[PDB]
């Protein structure tokens, strides 16, 4: 019965990385990249598979199966997984590890062209930070909305390792104006205490 | 010994679709061709398989369901096209679908096909639009409202790409996408710079150009 460990690994280019599943049977390990199709790593348990570099390798000892990646390289940056027929465990996402970077973070008020239809939209972004979990709060006069929020974040950067979000509070045309501050709360890591950047009408 | 599948299709639900994989390269005949979907921000799952020498579906009718896989020689045998019907379709199917090959009896996959988005959403076709993102600061567009994905976002018509992030579209219970695309620049170089997103929607010959 398949588990794989870890769900998350951050590694230094040059470092070794090692992936564990535990099963049974004829087992494959494939790499995918975020937004392609998978690509065959290890078959049966430890048979490097033609075409991948020998820095891949696989080791079965009774229900544990390794994947190891040594000399961590950029381009390893995936998603990796194990697969036994049918079954293939959800797998673990390999980002690059750099200095620890606090989220540059703003907040965008609703465009007054936009609040002709009706609908409002307010914007919060977290700039280049690293590692990549975070969490967005969204206060208005310190109430704390709890429903109607969107999430979205950028791949890790192919330049300098950081990872952004984007997250948008929508509501409607009415309800937006009878309140004064706006407020977004974000705790990340690198920062040494949740910091906010909070408006309102004064422009 | 390659695989191409067909593009991203889009459809209401309760209709049908139908995804293709063109299969090239090799003695096709040899080897039993597997279907897999992936939801968004999931593993994959099996669909099933076909042999391509009899046609024969790894579920008997009595057990296939809303999934029906088949195959089409072509005759040469230099190529075969393989479908994945799918009908009734339904929001849990909206998910990229991979044709594989497997290599041996024992289920190494050792080509993909390049995957095919199924959208099964309620709406239709719709232009987004554009709202500005205003004021080293921060300054963007906000993409509301459009479908189907996806968008090309640009700045100063390419001009622009040094501190852009084009963010991943998110789906409102709208039914409808809406992302954002922002770019960083110093405090200063705002009064001197013309900030202008040119959006792109081909489904629906939409082509705003906004400034900030
Ligand atoms: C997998 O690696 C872990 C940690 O590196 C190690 O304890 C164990 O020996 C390895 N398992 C196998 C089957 O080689």
């Amino acid at each position: 019965q398949m588990t794989q460990s870890p769900s998350s690994l951050s590694a230094r280019v040059g470092d070794t990385v090692t992936i564990t599943c535990q099963a049974n049977g004829y087992l494959n390990w494939y790499q995918q990249r975020r937004g392609k199709a998978p690509k065959l790593l290890i078959y049966d348990g430890s048979k490097l598979e033609r075409g991948v570099p020998a820095r891949f390798s696989g080791r079965r000892w009774g229900q544990e199966y390794n994947l190891t990646i040594n000399n961590l390289q950029p381009e390893d940056v995936a998603t990796y997984f194990c697969q036994v027929y049918e079954f293939i465990v959800p797998g673990t996402r390999l980002d690059l590890k750099r200095t620890v970077a606090a989220p540059s973070v703003f907040i965008f008020p609703p465009s007054d062209e936009q609040l002709k239809s009706g609908t409002a939209s307010v914007v919060c972004l977290l700039n280049n930070f690293y590692p990549r979990e975070a969490k967005v709060q969204w206060k208005v006069d310190n109430a704390l909305q709890s429903g109607n929020s969107q999430e979205s974040v950028t791949e890790q950067d192919s330049k300098d390792s950081t990872y952004s979000l984007s997250s948008t509070l929508t509501l409607s045309k009415a309800d937006y104006e009878k309140h004064k501050v706006y407020a977004c709360e974000v705790t990340h890591q690198g920062l040494s205490s949740p910091v906010t950047k909070s408006f309102n009408r004064g422009e | 010994v390659h695989l191409s599948q067909s593009g991203a299709a889009v459809t209401k639900p309760g209709a049908s679709v139908r995804v293709s994989c063109e299969a090239s390269g090799y003695k096709i005949s040899d080897h039993f061709i597997h279907w897999w979907r992936q939801a968004p921000g999931q593993g994959l799952q099996w669909v099933g398989w076909i042999n391509p020498k009899t046609g024969q579906p790894n579920n008997p009718r009595q057990f296939q369901g809303r999934v029906s896989l088949t195959r089409q020689a072509s005759w040469d045998f230099d190529t075969y096209s393989f479908y994945m019907d799918l009908k009734a379709v339904r929001s849990d199917d909206t998910a990229i679908y991979f044709c594989a090959r497997q290599r041996s009896d024992f289920w190494d996959f050792d080509v993909w096909g390049s995957g095919t988005q199924v959208t099964v959403s309620s709406a239709s076709t719709k232009g987004p639009s554009v709202f500005p993102l205003a004021p080293t600061a921060a300054l963007g567009c906000l993409v509301k409202d459009y479908f189907p994905e996806p968008v090309t976002v640009s700045w100063n018509s390419g001009a622009l790409t040094s501190g852009v992030h084009t963010f991943p579209a998110v789906l409102q219970s709208s039914g409808l996408y809406s992302l954002s695309s922002v770019v960083t620049v110093p405090s200063s170089s705002l009064g001197t710079q013309t900030y202008i997103c040119n959006v792109n929607h081909k489904p629906s010959n939409t082509k705003v150009d906004k400034r900030v």
